[PDB]
RNA sequence: UUUCGGGGGUACUCGAGUGGCGAACGGGUGAGUAACACGUGGGUGAUCUGCCCUGCACUUUGGGAUAAGCCUGGGAAACUGGGUCUAAUACCGAAUACACCCUGCUGGUCGCAUGGCCUGGUAGGGGAAAGCUUUUGCGGUGUGGGAUGGGCCCGCGGCCUAUCAGCUUGUUGGUGGGGUGAUGGCCUACCAAGGCGACGACGGGUAGCCGGCCUGAGAGGGUGACCGGCCACACUGGGACUGAGAUACGGCCCAGACUCCUACGGGAGGCAGCAGUGGGGAAUAUUGCACAAUGGGCGCAAGCCUGAUGCAGCGACGCCGC
């Protein structure tokens, strides 16, 4: 609020801010999908959904919203359930 | 600081010349004052602490240089007698006086302070000075010709010089071969009651 | 970045320095990962010390000197041979040493007699 | 002339995790047994030596081990909230 | 170019603006904290790491905007709405990568059990990039390895108090999920009933810890000023965001106390940074000089910034010398 740094970093943070919450909400909303298709018990809708996915998981990785580590467990957790059903 | 008051008052005090040459001294041996008379109590810290005045009376000393010197002797390898005696014999003042440049050592040191000396080649005006070995204390050629150092040239017939020391030229070189044992430092009184006195 | 600095020692007047290497985030008077020389300019030639090995190594590894540091390495030689253009040269002006103490000793005796 | 396109990382040789030797004193928690470990170090100030006992809680997939055997432990990572020890076998049985 | 009111170009240069990096370092304080906070030694087959160094492979292709500008509205102010318009190393879609990530099958090997390694083999799916500059030219992306900086867990060690004897219900353990960089009741559902304690749990009081410092013959006792390391905090109490990295001192959001502006609608602030002021007190300093040296940030560089720092001023406050 002093500094003209702080103030650009004030507009800067706010927009990147707005970024991520779009992707971090996109991302949640494949897993939920896929959640509910593997819930409803079919394979090959769970299989193409768990494809897009998992897309969409590394894919964000990339883009630095989250780290590839975290992009890894879910790619494997998805995967993992897949398989079980 | 520096003493500055009558010098025989100690002497007399102290119950031995410290001067060398005073005839006061000889005339009233007995402290000054008005009961320089009375006789006093005995008592072994009385006889320490008038030794220690005695030496750092002699030297002219103050006490915190004084126990500095004791705590440097002390913490060194050889034994604490003689290590403080040679430690207040290899001052600047006291090799000028000893080496017969000096009729009495505060003249000594007075000639040290003003910057008539030059050690090693380079001037210094130092009267705690402490002197190493192969050291060459020289006079400036300013005060060559100045009235003490030449009565000090033409009267080299007083006190002996020390076995350490040795003037070696016409202008009064000083060469210092080594530091002063305790055979050849030939100084009054007695080391160990000093260092019973600070070890108390 | 880990680079190659030069910490402050000694008293007011006389500036003498330590070659240390340590991190770039660290404030100049703290903990260094290793002390590889050491650098006094209030000297009339201006003592220099470098350790060669370890400057090779921390060179080698990726530290980065600051510009008293690199015109010290270019001084000793150690910075052309991390990167080898001219060649090694030791180009260091070592201070001239002191004739002894014993040496004037015998000389005044000599001179005397 | 061209470099490897892998550089294989150099080899660290690997650490010693602490072991110790006990006596089971509850087995009351599936997969997981409480060990006592005895230490002997000498008082700091009087030099007598002191015997002092520490209670680790250790953990066996089967459960083999009852109370009153003397067991074999080496340190793991956290496997849960305090348990930080892996049972290797049992000494001897009792 | 001119009527001297100024008008055009340039891009040397540059206010404001978009964008990058920095701002998490450096500087202060010791309130809290009896704790894995600190000291010392280990473990991580349970983990991250921007810039830096060094191998390898790339650096293809397309698009939609918007700040600034211009026009206009609201408000006392703080500030804010609408229209139009414009650029990128800003943002976004795709191709390629098969070094990387996930899954299935499978070989060998080392163990310290989960497991680790051989970039093992194999089948399927998938994951990027940015240009600028003619000059010692600087950059972008993935990936292998170094270096640095961390995170987490553990052994042992350093206060006083039973005129504080019981304490604990996510509390102790398991399973499946979730979460995280990572292990883990870290979170959750279910299941079992454990776990800690006179070797002093649970309470109460006090306290930043250490290298060190003072004293002492030593053992020991007292202490934590300067300097150096780690920790905690930044008006009080919560919270996340951005980011490689956040107790975010000179960031944000909320609540509270206090101080200030208001056209009563609403707004602004945080010296335990450097000087300085008031108060408290027996008692503790200049609203100084400079980036010349060292360290740091940005920049290709010249260079810019730096109350860090280097110096100076005041006080016998201390040591030393005259």
């Amino acid at each position: 609020a002093n500094i003209k740094s702080q103030i650009k970093r004030i507009r800067t943070n706010e927009r990147r801010r707005l970024r991520n919450q779009s992707v971090k909400s996109s991302l949640r909303t494949a897993i939920r999908g896929f959640r509910e298709a593997v819930d409803a018990g079919d394979k090959d809708k769970a299989s193409e959904l768990l494809h897009a996915t998992s897309r969409k998981l590394d894919k964000a990785a990339s883009k630095g919203v989250i780290h590839p580590n975290q992009a890894a467990n879910k790619k494997s957790a998805l995967a993992l359930a897949l398989n079980k059903l | 600081a520096r003493y500055t008051g009558p010098a025989t008052r100690k002497s007399r005090r102290l119950g031995v010349d410290l001067v060398g040459g005073d005839q006061s001294f000889e005339k009233r041996p007995y402290p000054p004052g008005q009961h320089g008379r009375a006789r006093i109590k005995e008592s072994e810290y009385r006889q320490q602490l008038q030794e220690k005045q005695k030496a750092r009376f002699s030297y002219g000393v103050m006490e915190k240089q004084f126990r500095r010197y004791y705590e440097e002797a002390n913490r060194q390898p050889g034994k604490t007698g003689d290590n403080l005696l040679r430690i207040l014999e290899s001052r600047l003042d006291n090799v000028v006086y000893r080496a017969g440049l000096a009729r009495t050592r505060r003249m000594a040191r007075q000639l040290v302070s003003h910057g008539h000396f030059l050690v090693n080649g380079v001037k210094v005006d130092i009267p705690s000075y402490r002197v190493s070995q192969y050291d060459i204390i020289d006079v400036k050629e300013k005060s060559l010709n100045t009235l003490p150092f030449q009565i000090a040239r033409e009267t080299a017939g007083e006190r002996p010089i020390p076995s350490w020391l040795q003037v070696v030229g016409e202008r009064q070189r000083i060469l210092v071969h080594q530091l002063p044992e305790r055979a050849q430092i030939d100084v009054p009184l007695t080391e160990q009651l000093i260092v019973e006195l600070y070890s108390k | 970045a880990v680079k190659i600095k030069l910490t402050r020692l000694g008293k007011i007047r006389n500036p003498q320095y330590r070659i240390i290497v340590a991190d770039a985030r660290t404030r100049r008077d703290g903990r260094a990962i290793e002390v590889i020389g050491r650098y006094h300019p209030k000297e009339e030639p201006s003592l220099i010390q470098i350790d060669s090995e370890r400057a090779q190594y921390w060179l080698g590894v990726g530290a980065q000197p600051t510009e008293p540091v690199l015109a010290l390495l270019k001084i000793t030689g150690d910075w052309q041979k991390f990167k080898g253009l001219p060649g090694a040269e030791g180009t260091l002006k070592v201070k001239e040493p002191k004739p002894s103490k014993l040496d004037l000793f015998n000389a005044a005796l000599a001179e005397a007699e | 002339q061209k470099g490897p396109k892998y550089t294989p990382a150099a080899e660290k040789p690997r650490g010693r995790r602490k072991t110790a030797i006990g006596y089971v004193v509850s087995d009351k928690m599936q997969k997981t047994i409480v060990v006592e470990l005895e230490d002997r170090k000498s008082h700091p100030l009087y030099g007598k030596i002191i015997r002092t006992t520490k209670k680790v809680k250790a953990h066996d997939e089967n459960g083999e081990a009852g109370i009153g055997d003397r067991v074999s432990l080496m340190e793991t990572r956290p496997l849960s909230a305090t348990k930080r020890w892996r049972l290797v076998e049992i000494l001897e049985k009792a």
